[PDB]
């Protein structure tokens, strides 16, 4: 009924105020202790809600959008729930007036779609104030440094991700082919550029000394197959009376698995990979003619053989042709932790380049991982279409002064809606504001004579405790962030007020 | 503790209440009506057809029935007569609210100003349909209170019956000149004795003192009785009572307690006979009509359980006011005389109200008909808001004679559809019957109700639901 | 005796829960409401829309809400309505001063923002006032009784009582401190009787004692002028003792029942007129009251006959007595008034005192349906007199019906664009909670809220929106409300105002009541040992 | 007792909920199963198939609405609501005590008489039902029954995919062929609303695991429907290997590794880049196919596959060896493509061959509001099969606005139809003013200034002329619904014969069919 509503809308507003540390560079960390025993530790707003737990069915909403914003943004997207979130808080007094929810959520409808005209409006092409293929990227990458919980390790990213990103094909754009892999421990400065596979370690029994580490020109081949003594073969009746004809069972597979060992090296391969493991039979076989092996190639590793290495996979070993090998100018394997890792180098035709992540604290490297993956749908996004919005959440405070205007255009009863949407948007730089102990009032006011003057782009930075532009301070924003914010937030406000009644059974 | 209601449950809780209790008093309407039975705490039974005792012994869940008991006691002491054709109209009206009340969401208080409208339209009907009687004949009270008493046999015995009371009907009146015939039947007391026979009561114009005089023996005539208003102590002090009323030469004697043996001696030398100790109440009843002189009577009879006296003024004035008499009712058996006290004591109030109003209003379904029909006639005239709530009101007065029609079992349709032609064009005189369950003439048939009757009912029915309509939030289980 | 809370809960869990009685008491706000059901458990109920009465039976758990239920025994004694209607506003101040505390601003700075704005809306509503001079004949007073009526079920047959309340309040005209008009409280009696309607009811310029004469045979009307009037508390009621001759206890009893017989015969020796006794009195001693003319009453009440000494004028005595030993009735103690009527309304007959010495008084006599009926009318007329009882003591009225929460609107918004600093935020939330009255209005009204709430901020905005001193009309000033047709009307034609006590010593008095909840910040209960 | 009590009683609780299920302003509803599963919808009808109901008289009920899914299923929420408010006005009868004979002979008389006057209600026949033009008319309305978030999205898109997922022909008579699946439903989450577009090839979710290379260009793509899986003939049961000297032990795997390469070869041989395989596909197989690169098909069982017969039009063939034309179908263009942030397989189809069939990508953020869209596409074939089953589905006053001039038609029909049944009639003739409460309730208006009004325009028939304005006129669902009554055919907005013609058809024995109960007999588990 009428209080299942209202029921619903408190229920997000504990949502809410715990959501206040995630947005934002000045906010701060939360501890979720999963089933897992891993403890989600992240300054950024997206990592949380991916595995944030709730409680109430009504909080599915929430869940349900956190889903959708991370495929679109990635990074600062909490405002996508802190603005459904502060209309429903706001329009509790408003349920019990005479303005029907569908009336509050036409007035929704009406507001994102006159906010879409005005972002097209403040959308500027950046390639007429004379940036170069460099500087429109880079002052990119920098300003999205924020929303991560270590800057000062970010700092030393900031002239490496960008070549890391360029590294990739800008005609085609893949994430997996772009992939990084994560190395538990060791200082954030201590990466490297990688052009190809890289291994956890390696699985190998008794002395592993043996085997080269650093080969100068290999041929790279990856194959599927199996190598093993008897392992799948069915269960046969064999009757033997004599010796010779008993003891071949064994000596069978022992020669066989000599010629496939042969075959394979005949093509010149001297890096041979496998799916399924192996057993040590083919050690003093390697150990001899200095040929390093290594097993259990996983499903990201594939796909880096496919795209950037190029070759291919062949189970028989009589069928294997020069065709379906690889190459490279060089191979070198680095070890970290008592733990080495095969590296492939000097790949022209590898359009990708993989990055190492090496880092002390495991809250840290899992952020780490999708720190840089959101700069990467950035730049993606950004280098098809060019637009430049500021950051900083005062993109949304121009548009807020501006919903007003088109308030005095209504003229209606639905225009306490409107001005009730252009109100509670301005909860947004409040939150950020709290996080950096600025005041609610002074800062408000300030923002609202802002944009009343000179209009424009006006960012109010709060890293100098000043009031400014981030647009001088080239502090930048995609402009598709708050175009699919804004329109997704709208169908998650109009679900909560269309649910007059949850039912549950058993 | 809370107990409260808010929203749709406050109005669900409230109607219900009395909803239920509407569907078990439908036996109390009509000469067919049947006779309900109550269960006390003590585990006894009360079988009687009176509404006034059922809804007192019967204890409600819900304080909302409660009202409609005191709203009761207000028709009770206002009239008080024929309840059987009269109380069951307090539930005939919150039960036909029920259909449209949350459904339209309609306000409680737009239904209250269709309320407030209905009272209006309600008291030109009531005295439209009246007719003016002779005031003066007696014989036209008498079939009155014949059709009151037909729950019973007592009809053999409604000769007597209806004469005992109707005899101090003409008693009494008079309390005013000109404006209107208010009176007083409460100083005229009813005793009920076990045994004998109703004959035995004497009742006539005059005051009655019910006592007797020193011996049973004396004469039994005074020329003019003119009122006034162990043994060593008692013939002492009552002598200096009864002789010295002596002074202005009564030939009547009223003392507290008895005469003893000495006081006959000077009391006996007047010529007449001395009354001995009289009634407490009898003293308030001669209060009324006179020292009292101009009596032109006195009268003393002799039965063996009390005796009797009889004083007769037979000229009030030389204006006046009303007169008051004493009244004994004598019953056949011990469980027949309690059971026939409610018909006859109820006809004190039968030709009081005939005193208010000498118009008279339809009686047997009929007065309900003819309100339902001008209550529908005026919905489609006013409309506006008041068109949905203000013709339900119209189907309250119309479930009513369907009441009577369930006692027995037919189909209600069928009637009410020939009443809304012969009744409302041809004249306000048709009804239903009672005992055939058929349409005939009520004034032929003999059925018929003063107005006061139907005036002070469904004026204070149509007010009593007031309250129904102001409920909005319920507190209890605190203090008071 | 237990636990203590603290930290946000007290800022919510005392409030809310105050929120929560305060969200109920809400269906009874203005004439449109409804009314609560008081069961007494002794199967009787109340039903009633005095604030101040179910507020008072309600159980509350919550000490924080018991303050805002004693809000309704100090504004009866300065105003003396208010429980039906006005008291309502004590419930929204906190509702929007949850949600500012529960972020940054410390209460302080909200409160004091509160003061400032408190201050200067005293003088904010000066400037609207519009003050009771230069009308025709008696409108004003009829307007402001009617408006007495609102919320009332009665409201409807005000028509009568419009004309009557007016001139009933002109029959207990006095003049105390020092040249000003005053109306003493109760001294209007207030009787109830079964019969007739309300329009029906008498207009008596003078005290009615409701009682009947102790013997039925009294004579029943007292003819002529000057008639004296007395007021007796004399009651008649029927160690170590050695008991010999009975004679002696009964020359006791003779003595005693002898004394008392000479305490009835010692009052027509003053020319007592008509003599009123506290307690009963035997027939014995009444005969003396017929020979003389005199009216007796007996079985009368303690707070009846005070309050005939104080409006007579005459002095009470409790038995036969004088400056000496001996037991007699003094001529000092006779009482005058201008004749003695009887009136019979419904078998109760009603001693009419006029023309009174000491203070003047009027009585009003209600005819009604029945008790539960009339049981609500004691309370309707109870605080309808004190409405205009302040009118008259000071002239200054305001509109109604959500009048002055409307033109507060912009007296605020431009007041807090005045100070600014952190209480500009606190006083536009105390603006926009005085608009939730109007707002309850429309719920109990089935009608759309905002509709009107967008006409109360438009059609209102063009006083302060045109320059009033170039005139130019366009401000019919009040509008405000419309209670049957959904329409924008003003309060002159529709005649509805109120005093200005009605707003302030009343949100005033509320506002700083209401400030000390906020400045709560534990809480602690000890529970009964 | 079972009908005063039980009846009454049980099927008022959902009756309650079913208010703000029907109309535009229709309002969702959260329902959770006992399996956990959560689910948000419109539709009532939707509700009561996956909702547990344990009194008999609502399950009835339930099965009404199901029969409605077959013929018409565009509105039908009302078989609840209606059944509800002919149950409140029997329920002034039951108390009454009128027999339930009388009651079931006023549904038969009226029945008779309403079909009657939906008969005289038709105006303006479309019988074009190609063009968008003249199917906007029908279509817009229909929009109009699900979520008014975006009624320019869902109406163009369903006008649009007409030339595509429908079959397209000259003169197309004699049932023209319609199916459910003639649209697929992907619901893929991100992206705005406005994203989603009608494409004439195909999407699968799946991502290839191998080197598979993308032909675009060139195009001319061999495809076919593969049984069983790909591999060597197997032994349905479970063998035993007899091994005796080395010939058999060596050549063992060398057996089955030769065989399947010149198996898999005759697929090659005829320029097969892509292939359809209803079961899996071994690891032997894809290992020779790195070679060639031809593709394989993990899709799921042959409910998938049913979409695939009408595209590519191949015959499934158990036996892999040459597929010959008839069982090779074609296809366009087969790349991995991100649509709404996913690689998954797509084929896209600049101009294709397909027959009767195509797609209809869905863009959305939420993936419980793609939920409702998909009840919606399955409005825009309730749509197609009510224009092509009956001969012509006319036009009918939409907005629920079709009994309020049957209100006055019946109540006609009962006075001119004197006897013991007049007064049931009547009782039965105003009981469809449900409509205009359960929309009102829902449009924000009161009923008591709006119901009257809507009698008062339309009134009898019309002042003195010859014209029906009536027919153009409906209750006004916008924000100026306060102003007066707002026409339709201004915005189009109308209904189908065939919605209301099957609807009271099932409801006036469904109304009788818990009439005509007298008690409810149930048993333990």
């Amino acid at each position: 009924g009428k209080g299942q509503i209202i029921s619903n809308i408190n229920a997000c507003v504990a949502v809410q105020e715990a959501l206040k540390p995630t947005l934002g560079p000045l906010g701060s960390d939360i501890l979720i202790v999963t089933s897992n025993q891993k403890t989600t530790i992240s300054n950024d707003g997206a990592t949380i809600l991916k595995l944030l737990d709730v409680v109430h069915p009504a909080a599915k909403t929430l869940v349900d959008i956190s889903r959708a914003q991370d495929a679109e943004v990635g990074d600062g997207t909490t405002s996508v729930t802190i603005l459904a979130g502060e209309l429903m808080k706001e329009a509790k007094p408003f349920l019990e007036e005479g303005i029907s929810s569908h009336l509050i959520m036409k007035g929704y409808r009406k507001a994102v779609s006159l906010a879409v005209e005005k972002i097209n409006e403040l959308a500027v092409d950046i390639t007429s104030e004379k940036s170069s293929g460099r500087e429109l990227l880079e002052r990119c990458a920098r300003t999205a440094m924020s929303s991560k919980l270590i800057h000062n390790n970010a700092d030393f990213f900031v002239k490496m991700c960008v070549d890391a990103v360029l590294s990739l094909d800008r005609n085609d754009l893949d994430d997996k082919l772009i992939g990084i892999k994560k190395i538990p421990g060791g200082a954030m400065e201590e990466s490297l550029f990688i052009n190809g596979v890289a291994f956890k370690k390696t699985f190998s029994y008794a002395g592993f000394e043996q085997q080269p580490k650093k080969f100068n020109n290999p041929k790279i081949l990856s194959l599927n197959v199996e190598l093993e003594l008897k392992a799948e073969k069915d269960n046969a009746e064999v009757r033997v009376e004599h010796v010779e004809d008993y003891q071949a069972i064994v000596d069978a597979e022992w020669q066989l698995i000599f010629e496939k060992l042969r075959q394979v090296e005949e093509t010149g391969a001297n890096i041979v990979l496998s799916k399924l493991p192996i057993g040590d039979l083919a050690t003093q076989f390697f150990a001899d003619r200095n040929i390093f092996c290594a097993g259990r190639v996983s499903a990201d590793d594939m796909n880096r053989v496919i795209q950037a290495v190029g070759g291919s996979i062949q189970s028989t070993t009589s069928d294997i042709k020069p065709e379906h090998l690889g190459t490279c100018a060089l191979f070198e394997e680095m070890q970290i932790g008592s733990e080495r890792y095969n590296l492939f180098q000097g790949c022209p035709q590898a359009k990708t380049c993989t990055l190492l992540l090496r880092g002390g604290a495991e809250q840290v490297i899992a952020e780490v991982e999708r720190s840089l993956h959101d700069a990467i749908m950035i730049v993606k996004r950004a280098l098809q279409n060019k637009l430049i919005v500021a950051g900083g959440g005062a993109t949304e405070m121009e548009v807020s002064k501006c919903l007003r205007d088109y308030s005095k255009t209504i003229a209606g009863k639905q225009q306490m809606i409107i001005n009730a949407f252009a109100k509670a948007l301005e909860v947004i730089p409040r939150q950020l504001c709290e996080n950096a102990g600025f005041d609610a009032i002074e800062i408000l006011n300030k923002l609202r004579l802002a944009h009343s003057k000179g209009e424009k782009w006006y960012g109010v930075v709060f890293e100098t405790e000043n009031i400014g532009d981030n647009f001088a301070k080239f502090v930048w924003e995609p402009a598709l962030v708050k175009i699919n914010a804004l329109n997704s937030a709208t169908e998650a406000t109009n679900l909560i007020l269309s649910v007059d009644e949850t039912i549950t059974n058993k | 503790s809370q107990e409260r209601t808010t929203g749709r449950q406050a109005q669900i809780s409230n109607i219900t209440a009395a909803k239920a209790v509407a569907d078990v008093i439908r036996t109390c309407l009509g000469p067919k009506a049947m006779l309900k039975m109550l269960l006390d705490p003590m585990g006894g039974l009360v079988l009687t057809n009176d509404g006034h005792a059922i809804l007192r012994e019967i204890d409600v869940a819900h304080p909302a029935a409660k009202s409609m008991l005191e709203l009761s006691r207000t028709q009770d002491e206002e009239v008080g007569d024929g309840t059987t054709t009269v109380i069951i109209l307090a539930g005939e009206i919150l039960a036909q609210c029920a259909p449209y009340l949350i459904e339209k969401n309609i306000h409680p208080v737009i239904i209250i100003q269709a309320l407030k409208k209905a009272l209006t339209d309600a008291l030109e009907v009531i005295k439209q349909v009246s007719k003016p009687v002779d005031v003066e004949n007696d014989a036209a009270m008498k079939k009155l209170i014949q059709a009151s008493i037909g729950t019973k046999y007592v009809i053999h015995w409604s000769e007597k019956m209806c004469e005992l009371a109707l005899d101090a009907v003409k008693t009494v009146r008079k309390d005013l000149g000109q404006t209107f015939e208010i009176d007083i039947k409460r100083y005229v007391r009813v005793e009920k004795i076990p045994g004998g026979d109703v004959l035995d009561s004497r009742v006539l114009k005059g005051v009655l003192l019910n006592k007797d005089v020193v011996h049973p023996k004396m004469s039994r005539h005074i020329e003019n009785p003119r009122v006034v208003l162990i043994l060593q102590i008692e013939e002492e002090q009552v002598q200096l009572m009864c002789e010295q009323i002596l002074a202005v030469r009564p030939t009547l004697v009223i003392t507290e307690k008895g005469v003893s043996d000495l006081a006959q001696h000077y009391l006996l030398k007047g010529g007449c006979s001395v009354l001995r100790r009289v009634k407490k109440s009898d003293n308030n009843r001669i209060a009324r009509v006179t020292v009292g002189t101009n009596c032109g009577l006195f009268k003393v009879e002799m039965i063996g359980d009390e005796y009797f006296s009889f004083l007769d003024n037979c000229k009030e004035p030389l204006s006046g006011l009303q007169k008051a008499c004493t009244i004994m009712l004598r019953g056949g058996s011990k469980d027949i005389l309690n059971e026939i006290d409610r018909n006859l004591q109820d006809a004190m109030a039968v030709a009081r109200n005939v005193m208010l109003s000498p118009s008279l209003s339809p009686g047997g379904g009929a007065t309900e008909m003819a309100v339902s029909v001008k209550l529908a006639e005026k919905a489609k005239q006013l409309e506006g808001i008041q068109q949905w709530p203000y013709q339900a009101v119209a189907d309250a007065m119309e479930c009513i004679p369907r009441t009577l029609i369930q006692n027995a079992g037919g189909d209600p349709i069928r009637l009410l559809s020939q009443l809304r032609a012969k009744h409302a064009q041809g004249n306000f005189t048709t009804g239903i019957d009672g005992d055939k369950g058929k349409i005939v003439d009520m004034v032929s048939y003999g059925i018929w109700e003063p107005e006061v009757i139907k005036q002070q009912s469904v004026k204070t029915a149509i007010e009593s639901a007031c309250l129904l309509l102001r409920v909005d939030d319920i507190v209890s289980g605190v203090r008071k | 005796g237990g636990e203590k809370i603290s930290g946000d809960d007290i800022r919510n869990q005392n409030v809310l829960a105050t929120m929560a009685v305060a969200n109920v008491v809400k269906s009874s706000l203005g004439p449109v409401g409804l009314d609560k059901m008081l069961v007494d458990d002794i199967g009787d109920f109340t039903v009633t829309n005095d604030g101040a009465t179910i507020l008072s039976l309600l159980d509350v758990q919550h000490p924080a809400g018991k303050i805002l239920v004693e809000l309704a025994q100090q504004q009866d004694r300065e105003i003396g309505d208010g429980t039906t209607s006005v008291v309502i506003i004590a419930s929204e101040l906190l509702k929007r001063a949850n949600e500012l505390v529960k972020n940054k601003i410390h209460p302080t700075t909200i409160i004091t923002g509160f003061r400032v704005a408190l201050r200067e809306a005293i003088r904010f509503i000066n400037e609207v006032l519009s003050t009771s001079v230069d009308t025709l004949g008696k409108e004003t007073l009829i307007n402001i009784a009617k408006t007495s009526m609102s919320s009332k079920i009665i409201g409807a047959d005000s028509d009568f009582f419009s004309n009557m309340v007016v001139d009933a309040l002109l029959a207990v005209k006095t003049q105390n401190s020092k040249g000003e008009i005053k109306y003493p409280v109760k001294a209007v009696n207030v009787l109830k009787a079964h019969g007739k309607s309300a329009t029906e009811s008498l207009l008596v310029p003078g005290y009615a004692l409701n009682c009947t004469v102790a013997s039925q045979a009294m004579p029943k009307r007292i003819a002529g002028g000057n008639v004296k009037i007395a007021c007796l508390d004399l009651n008649l009621q029927k160690v170590q003792i050695n008991i010999d001759d009975p004679e002696q206890l009964e020359q006791i009893r003779k003595r005693e029942a002898g004394i008392v017989l000479e305490r009835v015969k010692k009052i027509i020796d003053a020319g007592a007129q008509v003599v009123l006794t506290t307690k009963g009195i035997d027939d014995l001693c009444l005969k003396e009251f017929v020979e003389a003319k005199i009216m007796g009453v007996r079985r009368c009440k303690k707070e009846d006959l005070r309050r005939i000494a104080r409006a007579t004028g005459a002095t009470l005595v409790s038995s036969m007595s004088n400056l000496e030993g001996e037991e007699t009735f003094e001529s000092s103690y006779l009482g005058l008034c201008d004749e003695v009527v009887q009136a019979k309304f419904s078998d109760d007959e009603c001693i009419l005192i006029k023309g009174t010495s000491k203070h003047s008084s009027s009585s009003i006599i209600l005819r009604g349906a029945n008790d539960y009926s009339l049981d609500e009318m004691e309370r309707s007329l109870h605080d309808s007199l004190s409405v205009v009882k302040r009118t008259l003591e000071s002239g200054n009225v305001v509109p109604g019906g959500g009048c002055v929460e409307a033109a507060l609107n912009i007296y605020l918004d431009n007041f807090a664009t005045t100070v600014g600093s952190r209480e500009q935020l606190a006083i536009a939330e105390f603006a926009a909670a005085l608009l939730i009255i109007p707002k309850t209005l429309a719920v109990n009204a089935a009608k759309d809220s905002s509709e009107l709430v967008a006409k109360l901020r438009s059609y209102h905005a063009a006083s302060q929106m045109a320059k009033p001193e170039d005139v130019k009309r366009r401000s019919y000033r009040n509008y405000g409300l419309d209670l049957i047709r959904g329409k924008i009307v003003d309060e002159i034609h529709a005649g509805v105002l109120e005093p200005t006590i009605s707003k302030v010593k009343s949100l005033k008095s509320a506002l700083e009541a209401c400030v000390a909840i906020l400045r709560i910040d534990t809480m602690i209960t000890v529970d009964p040992e | 007792d079972g009908q005063i009590i039980k009846s009454i009683a049980a099927i008022r609780e959902l009756h309650q909920m079913c208010l703000t299920s029907m109309g535009p302003c229709g309002r969702n509803k959260i329902i959770v199963n006992h399996l956990g599963k959560i689910i948000i919808t419109n539709d009532a009808a939707t509700m009561l198939r996956e909702l547990d109901i344990v009194h008999p008289a609502v399950k009835v009920l339930v099965m009404a609405t199901e029969q409605q899914k077959i013929d018409m299923g565009d509105g039908t929420n009302l078989v609840m609501i209606l059944a509800g408010e002919l149950l409140n006005v029997s329920e002034k009868l039951i108390s009454m005590g009128l027999s339930a004979v009388e009651i079931i002979q006023g549904y038969n008389m009226a029945r008779k008489f309403t079909l009657k006057e939906l008969d005289e209600m038709v105006v303006g026949e479309i019988t074009d039902k190609n063009d968008k033009n003249e199917l906007l008319k029908m279509i817009k309305p229909v929009i109009s029954s699900k979520k008014y978030g975006s009624e320019d999205i869902l109406s163009e898109l369903v006008s649009e995919a007409v030339s595509h997922v429908l079959p397209v022909a000259q003169q197309a008579g004699e049932i023209p062929y319609f199916n459910v699946d003639s649209i697929r439903v992907v619901k893929i989450m991100g992206g705005s609303l406005s994203n989603s577009t009608v494409i004439k090839g195909m999407v699968f979710n799946r991502e290839p695991e191998g080197h598979v290379k993308s032909l675009s260009e060139d195009k001319k793509h061999k495809v076919a429907v593969f049984t069983c899986p790909l591999d060597i003939a197997n032994t349905e049961t479970k063998g035993t290997v007899l091994l005796h000297n080395a010939q058999e032990m060596l050549d063992f795997s060398k057996g089955e590794e030769k065989q399947i390469d010149a198996m898999m070869k005759e697929i090659a041989d005829m320029g097969v880049e892509c292939i359809v395989a209803g079961a899996g596909v071994g690891e032997l197989a894809l290992h020779y196919l790195n070679r060639y690169g031809i593709l394989v098909l993990k899709v799921p069982s042959k409910f998938e596959l049913r979409r695939l017969c009408r595209v590519c039009g191949a015959t499934p063939l158990p036996r892999l060896g040459a597929p010959t034309p008839e069982e090779l179908g074609l296809v366009e263009t087969v790349k991995t493509m991100e649509i709404g942030g996913d690689r998954v397989t797509v084929f896209k189809q600049e101009q294709g061959e397909i027959s009767r069939t195509s797609t209809i990508i869905l863009r959305g953020a939420t993936q419980n509001n793609l939920d409702d869209i998909e009840r919606a596409i399955d409005d825009g074939v309730a749509a197609v099969k009510g224009l092509m089953k009956p001969s012509g589905g006319k036009l009918l006053p939409g907005a629920g606005a079709t009994e309020i001039e049957l209100i006055s038609r019946i109540t006609k029909y009962g006075e001119r139809t004197p006897g013991l049944l007049q007064l049931a009639i009547k009782q039965f003739a105003v009981a469809f003013e449900v409509v205009p409460r359960t929309l009102a309730e829902t449009a924000g208006l009161d009923v008591n200034e709006v119901l009257p009004n809507l009698y008062a325009a339309h009134n009898v028939t019309e002042p003195g002329a010859v014209k029906t304005d009536h027919l153009y006129k409906g209750v006004d669902i916008d924000g100026e619904s306060d102003e007066g009554v707002k026409d339709i055919r201004e915005e189009n907005i109308y209904d189908m014969l065939a919605t209301k013609k099957f609807a009271i058809n099932v409801a006036t024995e469904a109304a009788t069919t818990v009439l005509s109960i007298d008690q409810i007999i149930m048993a333990k588990k």
